[PDB]
């Protein structure tokens, strides 16, 4: 399974690096999308994009690098792609899973759980987890709110794949 | 000072609750889909020669969280019940939204307006008469709107204010 990282910034000041294991063993198409978006190798991807929705107690959501407003993003296969499988569940903090607007609408938006979110099982494709830096994701919750609007600009200042 | 009116916009996901609210508050039309978690807005308006303050709660249509609607239905004074004229399921959902409000309020007499949105679109599956007949059977107003063209936007929110005022002063 490949590993990728995000270097997170808060209003442009470094906060730290989060790394993620992508479950290519179980969800190869979804893992490869997130890997390639993290390296930017298709000419677009997560670098410079923000976490637009942070709700303490639940999750940090990001990945809209096309519109930067929570409505956009696109995959390496087209604007949307199908739900690959729902084998893996939202078992606890650190789970990395795809956001969507209903069935078969995966793009680039994703979320990182800060709690177990069992009611999303079967609805969102889980495809990775935080490896190092979970405390950075916890620290991002300091900037969230009840409806998810953030109080500082939380960005992926750099990202890529770890050897 | 001026009177504040607590309005709550409900209805199935995608019917245009947020597009209506943003048209009212900000005079622009959101073409993109930004499904709501929950948003609150304030606007002062002149209705029948008097200025008042609207406090508008724009709610999620997400069906998965239907059991968490009780708290906002308790505090809201009047409800805009929105469906889309090209989505028969969203019209069928109206009954269920209204019944939930009545249950939470424990009242058959709750200020409400039925709103048939997306009236600019040619795909109409719910007829005006069918919606008019339904509103008449509920004893509430019915207004067709388009958040895209602004047709009926002000009228739907102002009519709801008038329904709340009648109820407060009764
Ligand atoms: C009812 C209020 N409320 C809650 C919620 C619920 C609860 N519970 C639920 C569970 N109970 C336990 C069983 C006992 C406890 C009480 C408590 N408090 C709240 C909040 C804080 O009250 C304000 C939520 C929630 C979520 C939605 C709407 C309203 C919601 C909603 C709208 S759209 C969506 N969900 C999916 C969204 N889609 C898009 O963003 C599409 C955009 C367009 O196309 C690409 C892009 C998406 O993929 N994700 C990625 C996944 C997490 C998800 N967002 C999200 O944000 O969930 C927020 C939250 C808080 C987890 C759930
Ligand atoms: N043609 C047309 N499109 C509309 C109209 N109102 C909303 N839309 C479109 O329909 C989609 C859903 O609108 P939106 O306001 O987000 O609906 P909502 O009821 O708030 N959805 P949610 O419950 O998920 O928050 C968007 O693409 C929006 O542009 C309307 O009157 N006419
Ligand atoms: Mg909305």
């Amino acid at each position: 399974n490949p590993t990728v990282f995000f270097d997170i910034a808060v209003d442009g000041e470094p906060l730290g690096r989060v790394s993620f294991e992508l479950f290519a063993d179980k969800v190869p198409k979804t893992a490869e999308n997130f890997r390639a978006l993290s390296t930017g190798e298709k000419g677009f991807g997560y670098k410079g994009s923000c976490f637009h929705r942070i709700i303490p107690g639940f999750m940090c959501q990001g990945g809209d690098f096309t519109r930067h407003n929570g409505t956009g993003g696109k995959s390496i296969y087209g604007e949307k792609f199908e739900d690959e499988n729902f084998i893996l569940k939202h078992t606890g903090p650190g789970i990395l899973s795809m956001a969507n607007a209903g069935p078969n609408t995966n793009g680039s938006q994703f979320f990182i759980c800060t709690a177990k979110t069992e009611w999303l099982d079967g609805k969102h494709v889980v495809f990775g987890k935080v490896k190092e830096g979970m405390n950075i994701v916890e620290a991002m919750e300091r900037f969230g709110s009840r409806n998810g609007k953030t109080s500082k600009k939380i960005t992926i200042a750099d990202c890529g794949q770890l050897e | 000072s001026m009177t504040e009116y607590k309005l709550v916009v409900v209805g199935a996901a995608g019917v245009g609750k947020s597009a209506l609210t943003i048209q009212l508050i900000q005079n622009h039309f959101v073409d993109e889909y930004d499904p709501t978690i929950e948003d609150s807005y304030r606007k002062q308006v002149v209705i029948d020669g008097e200025t008042c303050l609207l406090d508008i709660l724009d709610t999620a249509g997400q069906e998965e969280y239907s059991a968490m609607r009780d708290q906002y239905m308790r505090t809201g004074e009047g409800f805009l019940c929105v469906f889309a004229i090209n989505n028969t399921k969203s019209f069928e959902d109206i009954h269920h939204y209204r019944e939930q409000i009545k249950r939470v309020k424990d009242s058959e007499d709750v200020p409400m307006v039925l709103v048939g949105n997306k009236c600019d679109l040619p795909s109409r599956t719910v007829d005006t008469k069918q919606a008019q007949d339904l509103a008449r059977s509920y004893g509430i107003p019915f207004i067709e709107t388009s958040a895209k063209t602004r047709q009926g936007v002000d009228d739907a929110f102002y009519t709801l204010v008038r329904e709340i005022r009648k109820h407060k002063e009764k």
